[PDB]
RNA sequence: ACCGAUAGUGAACAGUACCGUGAGGGAAAGGUGAAAAGCACCCCGGAAGGGGAGUGAAAUAGAACCUGAAACCGUGUGCU
RNA sequence: CUACCCUUGGUCAGGUUGAAGUUCAGGUAACACUGAAUGGAGGACCGAACCGACUUACGUUGAAAAGUGAGCGGAUGAACU
RNA sequence: UGAGUAGCGAAAGACGGGUGAGAAUCCCGUCCACCGAUUGACUAAGGUUUCCAGAGGAAGGCUCGUCCGCUCUGGGUUAGUCGGGUCCUAAGCUGAGGCCGACAGGCGUAGGCGAUGGAUAACAGGUUGAUAUUCCUGUACCACCUAUAUCG
RNA sequence: UAGAAAUAGGUGCCCGUACCGCAAACCGACACAGGUAGUCAAGAUGAGAAUUCUAAGGUGAGCGAGCGAACUCUCGUUAAGGAACUCGGCAAAAUGACCCCGUAACUUCGGGAGAAGGGGUGCUCUUAGAGCCGCAGUGAAUAGGCCCAAGCGACUGUUUAUCAAAAACACAGGUCUCUGCUAAACCGUAAGGUGAUGUAUAGGGGCUGACGCCUGCCCGGU
């Protein structure tokens, strides 16, 4: 049967990606708090 | 008559296949229910090429494989014609037990009893 | 369905008494170490 | 920059067999257009070039014990000679 | 008159591995020996692993390496 | 994923039926009207693909956190993708 | 503990020969059998080296294993014309100035981005262990540049 | 419109290109009986991409060997009877393709209808007959069971992904009501939008629910 996740590597991006992060003031907010957790992956 | 773990037409097949290997090779290697089943099926078709005639030699084309064997030098034979020749004649005078089968002991993979069936 | 209560050392093994395995019927090969007796030597 | 542009020739049985058609494989920098590469060829070893073929390779996925990482990517070009020949040995 | 590897940071070797579309969640894992002197050589074995011979104060300190409790798993047998 | 929607693409073996119109032959003062032919309409019919999920059997520490087998509904449409 | 118990995930295999310490399970052969509007062939997404060769058999593989999509070492993807960019726009997204809003921001004009559509020049054959309309051979085409004689 | 050649030689960048790809490599925690868009479309049979057997090409399914107990599951047959079973004919059996006859009540005149119910079918020869063989000739596989009557809903469609597919929702049709356009209604604090690049034969909201015949009395209360 067909599951959740169906990957698409440009509406991966276009979503979680790291210019649509910035896109956004609470975008940046995740960024900032990803950084601060001392996360390798900050984005897609 | 055992049943081998398998359907008719598939037991059929096997046997078939195990007598018409048999006759070209003469000695094989297989499990002890197998030998056993085939040792009848191969002993009837030799008692067929015995009779020799056309109607026991189609008989015996009804079991046998269409197999080609190459002899010594590039000459080549069908297994009904080895079983109608060179087989025929070597048991003229012998009346019935052509086949002997002799215990190998368990095989490594499912420790089933391999034996060796050979013509007499 | 399941245990009522769990099987005790004691148990068990009486339960495995007969779980053994026998010493192989076999005979010295005449002419040709041991054997299985009707069986062909198939290595001599 | 044209001893910028080719890193190493790449010597392999593939390459060998190419070099027996005077074709030639070098590692390049991962920046480099083969125009690029063809005027540094012909800069560095005074031959002239018939045609440059192009490739990228992405980088191996590679380990040393509980170390797993990649190799660098990878530019490789196969260069053609029109006329002369190249003594990489 | 703080902790001493289940403690003390989540983290003594990690915001990693792993999980999640994502925001996010988030481990386990320290100790050979004073010194590598880390077992030449022989034997069984394809190897693994062993028995010797050596090193060492010690090898039941041989790297799954200080100590090595209990559960649990075996071998022998004094009484039954 | 799922619901609705927007833009832009794709797909639907075969068989059946035979609307309106048109032509002819009548019929008429004219027009109705009749018959044949043709014509090819329809959230039309039967039925594969495809889309469903009515019954039943199996499965129920599953092959599977919703499935499989056998039949079953739709199948040019408010279709499916 | 339950227990050497349940299970080992839709099915047709047999034999010969080989290799090996070890073979129902690897290789080769013959016969048999299954799919065939597909269990065949080719594109897309997605994955990202799983591809090829040589070597291996601790772990992984529901058994075995000499084998492997597993391990070690070394390799492999070639384009003016294929698909995309240096072309075009749709939905939608964004948006100089601008309008509105406690802040943060929301909306929107010109403009821009954006294919699932429009435009757009290369074909046949051969060849490798692994690439091929990309490499080679043969024969072409398109755009631009230069040299030897209306554009809008 | 304003406005201001051939030939020869040469040059032509970046990104992707391996491999799997209706799967052992993708989505399903698995080398998971599931899900995954398009394209190519052989022969015999047939209306056909149905059916059965084959071609191209691929594959033998990553546990085996025996035995042939009960019981469970899937499958086949069954004397006499034929729904006596059971909540209920659940399941199974029966029907089934093609060609030719024939076909009721009722009806909105389309239908109902494949109504129902019958007949035929192999092979050989001669030009529709004459023969031949079997228990059986669409000799396998695949291919509607039908009729009478009542309730509900007109109908095709939609629904509780994962115990309910229905009489529930929708529907075409009816009616009431709001709305004169910066419409009403709706989203939004606003700007800006939908309504609509529409304008009362239009747009929103309530109720009813094809069609036929109809839809009575009460305005005291809200
Ligand atoms: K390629
Ligand atoms: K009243
Ligand atoms: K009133
Ligand atoms: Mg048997
Ligand atoms: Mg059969
Ligand atoms: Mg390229
Ligand atoms: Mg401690
Ligand atoms: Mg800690
Ligand atoms: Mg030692
Ligand atoms: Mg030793
Ligand atoms: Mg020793
Ligand atoms: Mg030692
Ligand atoms: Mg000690
Ligand atoms: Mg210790
Ligand atoms: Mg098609
Ligand atoms: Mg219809
Ligand atoms: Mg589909
Ligand atoms: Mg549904
Ligand atoms: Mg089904
Ligand atoms: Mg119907
Ligand atoms: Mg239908
Ligand atoms: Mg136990
Ligand atoms: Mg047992
Ligand atoms: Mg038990
Ligand atoms: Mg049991
Ligand atoms: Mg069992
Ligand atoms: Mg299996
Ligand atoms: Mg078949
Ligand atoms: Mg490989
Ligand atoms: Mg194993
Ligand atoms: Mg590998
Ligand atoms: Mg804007
Ligand atoms: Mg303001
Ligand atoms: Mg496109
Ligand atoms: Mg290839
Ligand atoms: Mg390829
Ligand atoms: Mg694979
Ligand atoms: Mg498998
Ligand atoms: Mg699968
Ligand atoms: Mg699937
Ligand atoms: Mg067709
Ligand atoms: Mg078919
Ligand atoms: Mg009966
Ligand atoms: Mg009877
Ligand atoms: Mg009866
Ligand atoms: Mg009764
Ligand atoms: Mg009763
Ligand atoms: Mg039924
Ligand atoms: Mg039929
Ligand atoms: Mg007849
Ligand atoms: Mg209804
Ligand atoms: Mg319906
Ligand atoms: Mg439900
Ligand atoms: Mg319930
Ligand atoms: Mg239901
Ligand atoms: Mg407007
Ligand atoms: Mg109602
Ligand atoms: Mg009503
Ligand atoms: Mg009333
Ligand atoms: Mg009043
Ligand atoms: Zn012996």
């Amino acid at each position: 049967v067909k599951r959740t996740y169906q990957p698409n590597k440009r509406k991966h991006s276009k979503v979680h990606g790291f210019r649509k992060r910035m896109s956004t003031k609470n975008g940046r907010k995740v960024l900032a708090r990803r950084r601060r957790k001392g996360r390798k992956v900050l984005s897609a | 008559y055992r049943k081998l773990g398998r359907t008719s037409d598939q037991r059929k097949a096997m046997l078939r296949d195990l007598a018409t290997s048999l006759i070209i090779s003469e000695r094989i290697e297989t499990t002890e229910a197998r030998a056993k089943e085939v040792r009848s099926v191969v002993e009837k078709l030799i008692t067929l090429g015995k009779k020799g005639d056309l109607a026991s030699r189609r008989n015996a084309a009804k079991t046998l494989r269409n197999v080609e064997i190459l002899n010594e030098d590039e000459t080549t034979q069908t297994a009904l014609q080895k079983l109608f020749g060179e087989i025929a004649e070597r048991y003229t005078e012998r009346q019935g037990g052509y086949t002997r089968i002799l215990k190998q002991g368990p095989r490594r993979g499912d420790g089933a009893e391999s034996v060796i069936i050979e013509l007499v | 369905a399941v245990p009522k209560r769990r099987t005790s050392k004691t148990r068990k093994n009486k339960r495995r008494t007969h779980f053994k395995i026998s010493v192989p019927g076999m005979t010295e090969c005449p002419n040709c170490e041991y054997k299985l007796s009707h069986r062909v030597c198939k290595n001599c | 920059e044209a001893r910028d542009i080719l890193k190493r020739p790449v010597i392999t049985e593939k390459s060998s067999e190419a070099m027996a058609e005077d074709k030639y494989t070098f590692d390049v920098d991962t920046r480099v257009n083969k125009t690029q590469v063809k005027m540094a060829v012909e800069e560095i070893f005074n031959v002239k070039v018939a045609s440059v073929n192009i490739m990228n390779y992405k980088p191996k996925k590679k380990r040393m014990g509980r170390y797993q990482g990649y190799t660098n990517k990878r530019r490789k070009a196969i260069v053609t000679l029109k006329e002369g020949s190249i003594d990489l040995f």
